[PDB]
C-alpha cells in the first residue's frame, strides 16, 4: 500500500514543463505555458507538487514584477489559504513581491486578498506573521485600499502583532497602524479596533522607529475631537509620555511628540495638564533649538497653551517672553513669526499683571519693527497684539512713548482689512483717556499723514465701522480737556467737512 | 453678543500624512525516467 498509485499524469507534465522553464535563462511566466503548469501543481492533491508551485511563484516574482492578471493571483490566493506552513510562507511571499507594483496593490485587495492575509496575521507562525504583515503595509501605500484595510477587520491582527517580541514584525504592525491615520473615517476605525492602548504603551518602546511610529499615530489621531475626548477618559498615562519623549535622543521624535501635545493642546484641559505635568521647561528649550522642525512644533505647541487664561502666570514665569520675541527673526517663516506673535497676544489678553516684563522684554519694539517688513499674516497679528496691548489704561503712555504710532500710522492703510481695522482700534484707544497728548500732537502730521490723515481718510471709508472709529476718536480727542488738542479737531476745516460730508 | 471679546483663539493642529535550496530541486524529485 502506502500510496502505490503514482502521481497523475497532467501533473507529471506539468512538472517537466515548469522546471524547463525555471532552467531556461531568457520568458513570461505569467500568461501561458509557465502559468497553466503552476496552476495545475496549485491544484495537486499532493502536498510536495503545492510547495513546488509555492516556492516557484515567489522566485519567479522576486524577479519578475509586473502587473499581473487575475489569472495569476487566483492560484496564489489559493494557496495562502494552506495549512502548511511552508507553502503560506511562499505564497505570501510571492503575493508581497507582486505588491509593490501599485496596478497590483488594487488587483490584489479587489480579489479578496486582505482575507487571507489577516487569517494569517492571526497565526501563530512568525515568518507568516512577517511577510502577511508586510504585504498588508505594501498594500496600504494606495488610499484607495486604505479605507477597506481599515474596515476589513485587519486592524485587530495588526494591534496583536504590534505587541510581538520580534521587531520586524512589530516595526512593520506600527507602520501598517501609522498608515491608517490619515482620515478622519480611517483613524476613528483604528480607535474603536482597540489600537490606542497598544500605541500608548508602545511610546516606552526601546525601538527608536516603533516608537516614531506610535507617537506620529497618536498625535494624527490626537487631531481629531472625539478622538482627544476618549484619550482623556481612558489613557491617563499619555501626556506624561509624550513630555518623557521631548527628551528622546532623536529629534525626529522629540518634533512628533511636541506636535502630539500640540494637537492635544486644542481641548483646555490638556492646555493645563501640560503645564500640570511639567511640559513647559522643555518647550522653552525647545522653541531655542537650532533644529527648524523643534520650532515650529514648540512653538505651535505653546501657542495653543497660552490660550488658557490660567496659564499666562506661569508661561511669563517659565521665561518664555525674551525666546519668543528672539522667534522674531525667523524672517524667512511666517509660520514661526506668527505663532509666536499669536502667543505674545495670548499672554497680553489674559492678563496686564506681566505687563512690565511684557515691555522689557522688547516685544513692542521688535514688532514695531517686523510691522512693517512682515508679510501679512504677520501684520494681522501684530496689529491685534497691538490693539490687545492698547486696552489697558495702565500702559497706554508707554506705549506711546515707545513711539508705537510709527508702526500704526502705516498700518492704517493696508489694504487687509484685518491689519487696518486692528490698528485703527489699537489708535482710537490710545486717544482714549490718556492724561498726556504728547505723542498724540508730535504724530499728527508725522508719520504717514500722523493722525489727522488717518482721521481723514477713515472718515471717508465706506466701511461703517471705520468711519464710527475715526468718529469715535475725534470724540476722545474732543474728551480730552486738552486746550491744544480740541484746536487740532476743531480749527481743521478738513476734518470738520469729513465728519459733516 | 459683548461676550464676542471674549471668544479664544482657534488652536492650531496638523497630521503626518506621509507613508510609510529551491523549488527546482522539489520539481527534479518528481521527474520520470523514461527510454
Amino acid at each position: 500500500e502506502a500510496s502505490v498509485s503514482p502521481i497523475a499524469d497532467n501533473e507529471r507534465e506539468a512538472v517537466t514543463l515548469l522546471l524547463g522553464y525555471l532552467e531556461d535563462k531568457d520568458l513570461d511566466f505569467y500568461s501561458g505555458g509557465p502559468l497553466k503548469a503552476l496552476t495545475t501543481l496549485v491544484y495537486s492533491d499532493n502536498l510536495n507538487l503545492q510547495r513546488s508551485a509555492a516556492l516557484a511563484f515567489a522566485e519567479i516574482t522576486e524577479k519578475y514584477v509586473r502587473q499581473v492578471s487575475r489569472e495569476v493571483l487566483e492560484p496564489i490566493l489559493i494557496l495562502l489559504q494552506s495549512q502548511d506552513p511552508q507553502i503560506q510562507v511562499a505564497a505570501c511571499a510571492a503575493l508581497g513581491n507582486l505588491a509593490v507594483n501599485n496596478e497590483n496593490k488594487l488587483l490584489i485587495v479587489e480579489m479578496g486578498g486582505l482575507e487571507p492575509l489577516i487569517n494569517q496575521m492571526m497565526g501563530d507562525n512568525v515568518e507568516v506573521q512577517c511577510n502577511a504583515v508586510g504585504c498588508i503595509t505594501n498594500l496600504a501605500t494606495r488610499d484607495d485600499n486604505k479605507h477597506k484595510i481599515a474596515t476589513s477587520g485587519a486592524l485587530i491582527p495588526l494591534t496583536k502583532l504590534a505587541k510581538s517580541k520580534h521587531i520586524r514584525v512589530q516595526r512593520n504592525a506600527t507602520g501598517a497602524l501609522l498608515n491608517m491615520t490619515h482620515s478622519e473615517e480611517n483613524r476613528k476605525e483604528l480607535v474603536n479596533a482597540g489600537a490606542v492602548p497598544v500605541l500608548v504603551s508602545l511610546l516606552s518602546s526601546t525601538d527608536p522607529d516603533v516608537q516614531y511610529y506610535c507617537t506620529t499615530a497618536l498625535s494624527n489621531i490626537a487631531v481629531d475631537e472625539a478622538n482627544r475626548k476618549k484619550l482623556a477618559q481612558t489613557e491617563p498615562r499619555l501626556v506624561s509620555k509624550l513630555v518623557s519623549l521631548m527628551d528622546s535622543p532623536s529629534s525626529r521624535v522629540k518634533c512628533q511628540a511636541t506636535l502630539a501635545l500640540r494637537n492635544l493642546a486644542s481641548d483646555t484641559s490638556y492646555q493645563l495638564e501640560i503645564v500640570r505635568a511639567g511640559g513647559l521647561p522643555h518647550l522653552v528649550k525647545l522653541i531655542q533649538s537650532d533644529s527648524i522642525p523643534l520650532v515650529l512644533a514648540s512653538v505651535a505647541c505653546i501657542r495653543n497653551i497660552s490660550i488658557h487664561p490660567l496659564n499666562e502666570g506661569l508661561i511669563v514665569d517659565a521665561g518664555f517672553l525674551k525666546p519668543l520675541v528672539r522667534l522674531l527673526d525667523y524672517k524667512d517663516s511666517e509660520e514661526i513669526q506668527c505663532h509666536a506673535v499669536s502667543t505674545l497676544r495670548n499672554l497680553a489678553a489674559s492678563s496686564e499683571k506681566n505687563r512690565k516684563e511684557f515691555f522689557e522684554s522688547g516685544a513692542v519694539e521688535k514688532c514695531k519693527e517686523l510691522a512693517l517688513d512682515s508679510p501679512v499674516s504677520v501684520q494681522s497679528e501684530i496689529s491685534a497684539c497691538f490693539a490687545i496691548l492698547a486696552l489697558a489704561d495702565v500702559s497706554k503712555l508707554d506705549l506711546l512713548e515707545a513711539n508705537i504710532l510709527d508702526a500704526l500710522i502705516p498700518m492704517t492703510f493696508s489694504q487687509n482689512q484685518e491689519v487696518s481695522g486692528n490698528a485703527a482700534a489699537a489708535l482710537a484707544n490710545l486717544c482714549s483717556r490718556v492724561n498726556n497728548y504728547t505723542k498724540i500732537i508730535e504724530a499728527w502730521d508725522r508719520p504717514n499723514e500722523g493722525i489727522r490723515g488717518f482721521l481723514i481718510r477713515f472718515l471717508k471709508s465706506d466701511y461703517a465701522t471705520f468711519e464710527h472709529i475715526a468718529l469715535w476718536t475725534i470724540l476722545q480727542l474732543l474728551e480730552s480737556h486738552n486746550d491744544k488738542v480740541e484746536d487740532l479737531v476743531k480749527n481743521d476745516d478738513d476734518i470738520i467737512n469729513g465728519v459733516r460730508k | 453678543s459683548s461676550a464676542s471679546f471674549f471668544r479664544p483663539s482657534n488652536p492650531t493642529f496638523g497630521t503626518s500624512i506621509s507613508n510609510v535550496s529551491s523549488s527546482k530541486a522539489l520539481l527534479s524529485s518528481f521527474i520520470a525516467r523514461s527510454d
